[PDB]
């Protein structure tokens, strides 16, 4: 990531703040309704609106993205355990990282209108593309 | 492929779309977020920075034509292959645009609708709009298949 | 859409294809080169290493049935959407396979035809077969549109 | 790449040797015939069979890949200049790297049938993927 993209990502994610866990839950809900093939990965979850488990898993996805922002420079080593889970154990199809990234971008657009510029949009896409690259790096 | 409550929600929101500005915001965002797409719009002029792209008057003007094509698609959801036969020929035989880029403009359009409607752009509304844009991308891709 | 001299080079080469081995070869290479596709085939047994996959009797067996569907598609290049209607329903509604994977199996088949036929697999022959495997891939993905 | 991967790539590309440029030229020809959208990036070229320009470019691509194998552990710094050329100046669509990677595999297979085992197939695909990621890194 370029110095300008790091500054733009930190600006945007700063303003998300204490609502990150809530936005992580909305992104997972949007993905399951819009791309219903992704549901085959959560057969052990209640995937109805306001499910305790989806709220629970929203916080886990958000805390991991906050970590990735604090370690943007050493992402491969910050997420290396999550790269093992998603490739080796779970066997997640790489195409599915692009569907969740799109659903996160739709969630931030809807909550942060003032912050979601063309410039900031572009930098957040590169950032989520970087996070997806690491999470599929055991392939 | 849209339930009755879907088609009503899609239509209801569309009517409130600023037709002058949404199509130019979506075409502008395609060109900034996915820069390889700028080589097909060489003759539109200055696309050197994000602020050049959004304010470029040819981009705004052409953005209205794209949004018009989408409205025409929404009117004919049961016959999209027939509505976009001429445009598919343009993009596929003449301009040689990879069909993956059609999916990228559809997804960028969904981002822009969420930017403008915020809370109203609910997950069930988003899911109806994804089927539509997938519908349009597959119809523009027909002359490859 | 193949030219007469494309369709005659596609049909000519296929007659020489060992229908027993190539099918298992194509299915085995997909599972080894793109390891996420193994989760669709859990009941086939041991896919832990490349030697376990290639020498796996259920993989070898299932390969014959895939190649056997490719052999029926050539016969009916003018009605693929029809030929592949039942398999479209199976792959998209029951199994939930991402259509990006259909293209990968088509491309792995092309690498295998190249491996066996060598210098007889000429650039113009490959461009004819790349038209076939895309046309197959699209036909399979119809139930998603 | 993994230790096993590095070994399979070095061993395969060792047995290419002098034929490197001949093989590169064939891959470009296979690309232009199979995927006709890629012909628009070379308007200043004679793209007819046995073309002198394609043979000379063939050798440039080949030499670029030999360096990448020889610097397998420092790939972003052995291909830094070519990302600038491909991403910033030429605006090459990222789908196109996947089409060339595939035609490069159909060539190595037609010519080295003994060396083109399924494990070596897997190793070369990860290598050309890695090369493709570096060349698109300025997006
Ligand atoms: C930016 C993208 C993603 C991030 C940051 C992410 C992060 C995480 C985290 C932090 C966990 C919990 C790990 C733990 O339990 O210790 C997890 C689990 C999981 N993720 Fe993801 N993930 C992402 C994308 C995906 C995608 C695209 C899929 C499937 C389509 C997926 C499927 C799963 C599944 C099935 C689990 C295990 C759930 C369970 O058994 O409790 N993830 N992910
Ligand atoms: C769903 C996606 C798309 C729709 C609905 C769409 C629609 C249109 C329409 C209506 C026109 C004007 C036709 C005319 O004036 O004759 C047009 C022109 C064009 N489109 Fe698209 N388009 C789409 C995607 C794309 C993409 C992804 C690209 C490039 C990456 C592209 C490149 C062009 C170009 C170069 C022109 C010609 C502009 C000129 O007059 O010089 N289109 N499109
Ligand atoms: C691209 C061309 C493909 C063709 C022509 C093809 C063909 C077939 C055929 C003929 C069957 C057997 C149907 C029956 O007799 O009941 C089948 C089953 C199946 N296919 Fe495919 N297939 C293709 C791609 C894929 C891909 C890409 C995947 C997964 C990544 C896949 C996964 C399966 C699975 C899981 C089954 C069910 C096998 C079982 O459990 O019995 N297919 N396919
Ligand atoms: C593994 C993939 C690739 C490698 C290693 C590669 C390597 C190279 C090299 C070494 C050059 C010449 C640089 C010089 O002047 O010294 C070059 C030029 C070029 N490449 Fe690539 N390339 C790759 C993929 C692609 C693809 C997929 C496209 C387009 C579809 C492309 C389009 C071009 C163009 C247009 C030129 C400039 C030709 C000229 O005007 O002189 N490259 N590439």
């Amino acid at each position: 990531l370029s110095p300008a993209d790091k500054t733009n990502v930190k600006a945007a994610w700063g303003k998300v703040g204490a609502h990150a866990g809530e936005y992580g839950a909305e992104a997972l809900e949007r993905m399951f309704l819009s791309f219903p093939t992704t549901k085959t990965y959560f057969p052990h979850f209640d995937l109805s609106h306001g499910s305790a488990q989806v709220k629970g898993h929203g916080k886990k996805v958000a805390d991991a993205l906050t970590n990735a922002v604090a370690h943007v420079d050493d992402m491969p080593n910050a997420l290396s355990a999550l790269s093992d889970l998603h490739a080796h154990k779970l066997r997640v199809d790489p195409v599915n990282f692009k569907l969740l990234s799109h659903c996160l971008l739709v969630t931030l657009a809807a909550h942060l209108p003032a912050e979601f510029t063309p410039a900031v949009h572009a930098s957040l896409d590169k950032f989520l593309a970087s996070v997806s690259t690491v999470l599929t790096s055991k392939y | 492929h849209l339930t009755p409550e879907e088609k009503s929600a899609v239509t209801a929101l569309w009517g409130k779309v600023n037709v002058d500005e949404v199509g130019g915001e979506a075409l502008g965002r395609l060109l900034v977020v996915y820069p390889w797409t700028q080589r097909f719009f060489e003759s539109f002029g200055d696309l050197s920075t994000p602020d050049a792209v959004m304010g470029n008057p040819k981009v705004k003007a052409h953005g209205k034509k794209v949004l018009g094509a989408f409205s025409d698609g929404l009117a004919h959801l049961d016959n999209l292959k027939g509505t976009f036969a001429t445009l598919s020929e343009l993009h596929c035989d003449k301009l040689h645009v990879d069909p993956e880029n059609f999916r990228l403009l559809g997804n960028v359009l969904v981002c822009v609708l969420a930017h403008h409607f915020g809370k109203e752009f609910t997950p069930p509304v988003q899911a109806a709009y994804q089927k539509v844009v997938a519908g349009v991308a597959n119809a523009l891709a027909h002359k490859y298949h």
